[PDB]
RNA sequence: GGCUAAUCCCCCAUGUGGACCCGCCCCUUGGGGUGUGUCCAAAGGGCUUUGCCCGCUUCCGGAUGGGCCCGCGUCCCAUCAGCUAGUUGGUGGGGUAAUGGCCCACCAAGGCGACGACGGGUAGCCGGUCUGAGAGGAUGGCCGGCCACAGGGGCACUGAGACACGGGCCCCACUCCUACGGGAGGCAGCAGUUAGGAAUCUUCCGCAAUGGGCGCAAGCCUGACGGAGCGACGCCGCUUGGAGGAAGAAGCCCUUCGGGGUGUAAACUCCUGAACCCGGGACGAAACCCCCGACGAGGGGACUGACGGUACCGGGGUAAUAGCGCCGGCCAACUCCGUGCCAGCAGCCGCGGUAAUACGGAGGGCGCGAGCGUUACCCGGAUUCACUGGGCGUAAAGGGCGUGUAGGCGGCCUGGGGCGUCCCAUGUGAAAGACCACGGCUCAACCGUGGGGGAGCGUGGGAUACGCUCAGGCUAGACG
RNA sequence: AUGCGCGCUAGGUCUCUGGGUCUCCUGGGGGCCGAAGCUAACGCGUUAAGCGCGCCGCCUGGGGAGUACGGCCGCAAGGC
């Protein structure tokens, strides 16, 4: 109902890894090697030029699962980064970008995207101090997230944090592994990040 | 006869009032004449009150007349206070 | 036309008519069946459409199609009206609600059923 | 702020009340051209003092029957009557038109 | 007569250069020559001169076009490629100066005549000043 | 029929002053003086009783609320073209807070209309809203403003105010009581009933807050209102798990019978821990009030919470609802079988008469997801009423031809005016909303504070090219 | 199956009526073929269907229908 069904599937339609399976979808399973087409009885026939809405639809639905979020969350999202000032697409991503659950993902707090959503929304996260279990909830540049001490033992947390001592993280960024602090420090333009989408396609796809 | 009172302009649960001369038979919530501040009793903010007293009195000097809550908030930023 | 012929006459807005009294302008109408019948479409097919000559809420009478695979109507039965035409009868300018009123659902319809009016089965 | 127009006399039959013409131009509003249009002012005139043709200032005034709203303030331009017999021949224009 | 003269100055010039013409004759008027002032100055007529056609004042346009062009239809780039009128009597057209259109994306002009005077959009911003739109050129 | 009190009602007085007739003075529609004449005031009550409070009286100002009046904007039909006797103006009078045919007498003979009178139809108007690139089109529920009604129709009374929804009178319909004489109502207040219909809620709690009436005050009244309830009606937030897990079980589908699919999906492993349980538990509420001081300013003190044991906080804790539309083009999604112009689909083409991606089921897929579809309606696409932004040789469309009325349009020069036009300043453009910024409820929705912009109209000032206008002049148009 | 008016945009050829130092020039009508340009094509093209301005008439899918009803006109037929 969010998307919550298979997934290395999807992976397989939209005709590229994403990483919403985190360690794995670094495997030889990601299922990526294995098997390049689409689910269903059809994903080893011959290809039909795509339409230039299919196009479109797919580097939509492709911006989304990475993300992974509703439609109406996300569509919300680009009329809201298309209202501001700035650039239609590099805001959107920007905004995403800039969601507690994906910049707990992104600080490497949890494994998938996924993960670091059902993170937020048990109560693991703070922002600033006080816990913040809306996923939604808009990271703003100088705030801090930290796992909050009563889970700052606890087993999975330990398995991120301590398995990501020596890492890199994001430029936009930092991280106080030790004390499972990281503060999101300003926002992310295109290249900041890495994405297999090219965005421009989808602004297009809501000027339908 | 002209009054010095409260208008209601929160929501359901958060409650914040305009402090306002009107004529009383106004809905209180309607139309009024000037707004002279603002009244917050939740207390959200550092102001959870202001007022710019050199209005509420002249107004009082016309005989505007504050209903008791009101005069207390104005007292409160002092309006009325003597020296 | 000129400018001065706009100023004296200017242009003519442009309305429409409604391809229903449902009337009020209400979106369904209730009403009983007063016939209750089969009819053959034009000119490129061939079939026996079912259909109801439908008296009305609205007082007026019309004739309603009767969708999906099989029916239960007749003469009193009292029924909804949508709106929706069929091509190729005549005349029948509304539809028929199945599952509401008198009208039954379509029985085993088990793919598209919002439309057709028919309950979840038990996926057993 | 008491509106005051001005406008032609083309009504001389009235006991102390007098018509005058008062023409406005504007832009329409949608087709955009600069439109003249006009309205007849029945006019108080106490001492029968402005005449036929005359081509006066009109002015807001207190209330004085169903329909004189309006004293006439000044003269302006003396006797001109083609402006008389423009809306005049326009009213006997009128009465071909009908049955 | 001629019912709109500012127009036919124009359209004359229009028709000229669509054959070519090395210049061309319109029948004098100042505040046309005030018009062509500013298409000679803005860059688009060579410039012009007052005449004399049978005891009776003209304005001689000379005008302007870019080069010889290869291939098949070697007729050369017009150098006026479009000038229209706006303001035309009964539909007058008047702008506020928040309401003077910028041209062609800036490429273009469009001459206005204040009370400042005639002025190109972009003088009567300077100027700050609106008007009526007389035409538009580019 | 009788008695009686008052802040009830008269009578005489006092005249700050005010009313009115007449006269002058300023001022200019009935504004302010001013003089003689005449006319007009009051109400008591409480005490921490000889001086404080609450009241009364005439006058002038303020302040708020309104009446009236004027410019301008304000749907369709001309197959509605004429309309008008209180009509239209004058005098005098009547009425009112006040102008005015608002009314009335007499006099005059007007007033209105293709710049659309008169009739017919439809409708509450706005701030706004929806859609639209705009321009436009549509709209006016909810919140705010204004108006109008209170079963239908008349009518006054009493008041500062009504021609008054829970006030009075009469006619009418309807209901109920009736000793048949006569009486009694009026939810388009909250709730609820019933009828109608495709369809719209609880006969709830509270008087804690804010607001209103009367009261010196305590207080009383308050279905205004603050809250709960019910409906996915709308928006927003959120869950139905997270990591691992096969060369990938069975079942089911397809199959060139090799295999392909559902698919890391499942099973299983580990982790988290909606729900639910326990414990603490609000904010909204500090005034009126009492005390000191002066009933002041200022200080000090007491009470009070419907919502609520709710929100929130701490502890514990279970792997915990998925659905609906679609898969012939428009349009993202294909196969097998059934069926055989039938059953049926359908928004348009079109599909179905034995190989059906179009009907029905399956497996698979695509799309959204506590929703997804349908119907109705509006804008849109529709530059298909064309201002932006369309046309008329043959596609719809040049009047059979002329003549001219209205009306539209208007060559070259010079000058005055400055109406159009353009600029500045200023006033107005309430509040919500829209936009921008911060901020508050863990986010958002919702909310606050601030900021910006704004068409239009008022007033002042300014420019004069163009359009007007008056003036004078020319001759290329026109005419003789 | 092409409203009127005015102005601008190559030519060539035949013609009707004027004027001219009469090969030819210059007016004003009628024809044909063409520059540019237009047009859905066909075609138009200084006798525009081209470039512009003014003003009028008119159009808004096919049918029903130039019908019905109303009005007006006419003796009528019938017209608007
Ligand atoms: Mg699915
Ligand atoms: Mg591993
Ligand atoms: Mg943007
Ligand atoms: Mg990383
Ligand atoms: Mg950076
Ligand atoms: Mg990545
Ligand atoms: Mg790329
Ligand atoms: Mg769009
Ligand atoms: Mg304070
Ligand atoms: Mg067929
Ligand atoms: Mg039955
Ligand atoms: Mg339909
Ligand atoms: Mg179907
Ligand atoms: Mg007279
Ligand atoms: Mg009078
Ligand atoms: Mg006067
Ligand atoms: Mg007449
Ligand atoms: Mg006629
Ligand atoms: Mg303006
Ligand atoms: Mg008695
Ligand atoms: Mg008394
Ligand atoms: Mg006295
Ligand atoms: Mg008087
Ligand atoms: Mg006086
Ligand atoms: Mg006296
Ligand atoms: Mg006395
Ligand atoms: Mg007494
Ligand atoms: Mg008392
Ligand atoms: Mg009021
Ligand atoms: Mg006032
Ligand atoms: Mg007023
Ligand atoms: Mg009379
Ligand atoms: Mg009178
Ligand atoms: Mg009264
Ligand atoms: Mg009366
Ligand atoms: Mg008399
Ligand atoms: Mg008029
Ligand atoms: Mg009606
Ligand atoms: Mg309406
Ligand atoms: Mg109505
Ligand atoms: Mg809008
Ligand atoms: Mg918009
Ligand atoms: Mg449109
Ligand atoms: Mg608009
Ligand atoms: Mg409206
Ligand atoms: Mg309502
Ligand atoms: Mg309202
Ligand atoms: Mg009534
Ligand atoms: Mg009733
Ligand atoms: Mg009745
Ligand atoms: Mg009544
Ligand atoms: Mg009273
Ligand atoms: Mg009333
Ligand atoms: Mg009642
Ligand atoms: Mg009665
Ligand atoms: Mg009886
Ligand atoms: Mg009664
Ligand atoms: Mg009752
Ligand atoms: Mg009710
Ligand atoms: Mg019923
Ligand atoms: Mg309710
Ligand atoms: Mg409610
Ligand atoms: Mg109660
Ligand atoms: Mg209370
Ligand atoms: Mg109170
Ligand atoms: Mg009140
Ligand atoms: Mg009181
Ligand atoms: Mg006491
Ligand atoms: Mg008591
Ligand atoms: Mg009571
Ligand atoms: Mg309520
Ligand atoms: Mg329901
Ligand atoms: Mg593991
Ligand atoms: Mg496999
Ligand atoms: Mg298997
Ligand atoms: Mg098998
Ligand atoms: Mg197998
Ligand atoms: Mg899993
Ligand atoms: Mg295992
Ligand atoms: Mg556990
Ligand atoms: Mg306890
Ligand atoms: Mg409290
Ligand atoms: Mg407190
Ligand atoms: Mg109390
Ligand atoms: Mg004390
Ligand atoms: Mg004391
Ligand atoms: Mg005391
Ligand atoms: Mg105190
Ligand atoms: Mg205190
Ligand atoms: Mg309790
Ligand atoms: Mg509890
Ligand atoms: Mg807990
Ligand atoms: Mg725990
Ligand atoms: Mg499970
Ligand atoms: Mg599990
Ligand atoms: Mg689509
Ligand atoms: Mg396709
Ligand atoms: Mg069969
Ligand atoms: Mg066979
Ligand atoms: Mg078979
Ligand atoms: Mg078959
Ligand atoms: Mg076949
Ligand atoms: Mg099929
Ligand atoms: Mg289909
Ligand atoms: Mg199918
Ligand atoms: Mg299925
Ligand atoms: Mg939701
Ligand atoms: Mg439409
Ligand atoms: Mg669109
Ligand atoms: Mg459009
Ligand atoms: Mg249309
Ligand atoms: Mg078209
Ligand atoms: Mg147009
Ligand atoms: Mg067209
Ligand atoms: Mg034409
Ligand atoms: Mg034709
Ligand atoms: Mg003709
Ligand atoms: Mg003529
Ligand atoms: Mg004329
Ligand atoms: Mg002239
Ligand atoms: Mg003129
Ligand atoms: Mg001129
Ligand atoms: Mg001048
Ligand atoms: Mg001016
Ligand atoms: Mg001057
Ligand atoms: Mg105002
Ligand atoms: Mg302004
Ligand atoms: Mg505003
Ligand atoms: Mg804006
Ligand atoms: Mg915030
Ligand atoms: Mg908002
Ligand atoms: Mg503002
Ligand atoms: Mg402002
Ligand atoms: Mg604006
Ligand atoms: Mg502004
Ligand atoms: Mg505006
Ligand atoms: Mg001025
Ligand atoms: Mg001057
Ligand atoms: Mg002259
Ligand atoms: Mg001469
Ligand atoms: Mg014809
Ligand atoms: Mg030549
Ligand atoms: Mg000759
Ligand atoms: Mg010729
Ligand atoms: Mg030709
Ligand atoms: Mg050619
Ligand atoms: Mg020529
Ligand atoms: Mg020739
Ligand atoms: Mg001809
Ligand atoms: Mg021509
Ligand atoms: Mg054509
Ligand atoms: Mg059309
Ligand atoms: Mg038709
Ligand atoms: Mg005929
Ligand atoms: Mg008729
Ligand atoms: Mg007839
Ligand atoms: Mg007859
Ligand atoms: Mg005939
Ligand atoms: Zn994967």
């Amino acid at each position: 109902g969010r998307y919550i069904g298979p997934v290395c599937r999807l992976c397989r339609r939209e005709g590229v890894k994403l990483y919403l399976k985190g360690e794995r979808c670094y495997s030889p399973k990601c299922a990526m090697e294995r098997r390049p087409y689409p689910p269903g009885q059809h994903g080893q026939k011959r290809a039909r030029r795509p339409s230039d809405y299919a196009v479109r639809l797919r580097e939509k639905q492709k911006l989304r699962r990475i993300y992974g979020i509703s439609e109406r969350q996300f569509r919300n999202l680009f009329e809201e980064a298309s209202k501001k000032k700035g650039v239609t697409g590099s805001v959107f991503l920007g905004l995403l970008e800039s969601r507690l659950d994906n910049v707990v993902y992104r600080l490497g707090f949890a494994v998938s995207r996924r993960q670091a959503r059902q993170l937020v929304r048990h109560g693991h996260i703070t922002v600033n101090g006080r816990r913040v279990d809306l996923p939604s909830y808009r990271v703003r540049p100088g705030d801090e997230i930290a796992v909050a001490e009563k889970s700052r033992n606890l087993e999975l947390i330990r398995q991120n944090l301590e398995a990501m001592k020596g890492r890199k993280v994001g430029p936009w960024l930092s991280l106080d592994v030790e004390g499972m602090k990281g503060k999101f420090l300003r926002l992310p333009d295109r290249e900041d990040l890495a994405l297999p989408v090219n965005e421009q396609l989808v602004i297009e796809f809501y000027s339908r | 006869m002209v009054k010095i009172r409260l208008a209601r302009f929160g929501s359901k649960h958060n409650p914040h009032y305009r402090i306002v001369v009107t004529d009383a038979r106004r809905k209180r919530d309607g139309k009024y004449i000037e707004k002279i501040g603002y009244y917050d009793p939740r207390k959200t903010t550092p102001d959870w009150l202001k007022v710019d007293v050199e209005r509420a009195r002249y107004w009082l000097s016309v005989g505007a007349q504050p209903t008791d809550t009101a005069r207390r908030l104005l007292r409160q930023a002092g309006v009325f206070r003597q020296e | 036309p000129t400018i001065n012929q706009l100023v004296r006459k200017g242009r003519e807005k442009v309305r429409k008519k409604s391809k229903v009294p449902a009337l009020k302008g209400a979106p369904f109408r209730r009403g009983v069946c007063t016939v209750v019948r089969t009819v053959t479409p034009k000119k490129p097919n061939s079939a026996l459409r079912k259909v109801a000559k439908v008296r009305l809420t609205s007082g007026y009478e019309v004739t309603a199609y009767i969708p999906g695979e099989g029916h239960n109507l007749q003469e009193h039965s009292v029924v909804l009206i949508r709106g929706g035409r069929v091509k190729d009868l005549w005349g029948v300018r509304y539809h028929i609600v199945r599952g509401v009123y008198d009208a039954a659902g379509v029985k085993d319809r088990k793919k598209s059923r919002s439309k057709y009016g028919t309950k979840k089965p038990k996926e057993a | 702020p008491k509106k005051v127009l001005t406008g032609v006399v083309v009504s001389d039959k009235m006991q102390k009340t007098v018509t005058v013409l008062v023409e406005r131009q504007f832009p329409h509003p949608l087709y955009g051209k600069v439109i003249k249009r006009s309205k007849k002012y029945l006019a108080h005139d106490p001492e029968e003092k402005y005449k036929l043709g005359d081509v006066v200032e009109i002015i807001e005034s207190r209330p004085i029957s169903k329909r004189k709203r309006f004293r006439v303030l000044r003269l302006v331009e003396s006797g001109r009557m083609d402006l008389v017999e423009k809306y005049l021949i326009r009213r006997q224009n009128y009465e071909s038109l009908s049955k | 007569m001629l019912t709109d003269p500012i127009a036919d100055m124009l359209t004359r010039i229009r028709n000229a250069t669509r054959v070519y013409k090395e210049s061309t004759d319109v029948p004098a008027s100042r505040f046309k020559e005030e018009i062509l002032r500013i298409l000679a100055r803005e860059g688009f007529i060579k410039g012009y001169e007052r005449v004399d056609v049978d005891g009776k004042p003209y304005l001689r346009v000379y005008l302007k076009y870019g080069p010889r062009r290869q291939g098949p239809d070697p007729r050369p780039e017009q150098v006026i490629h479009h000038i229209r009128r706006i303001s035309k009597p009964g539909r007058r057209v008047y702008v506020g100066v928040k309401e003077i259109p910028r041209v062609r994306r800036g490429l273009g002009i469009a001459i206005l005549s204040t009370s400042k005077g005639v002025l190109t959009d972009r003088e009567a911003r300077k100027l700050g000043v609106g008007g009526e739109l007389i035409c538009e050129v580019w």
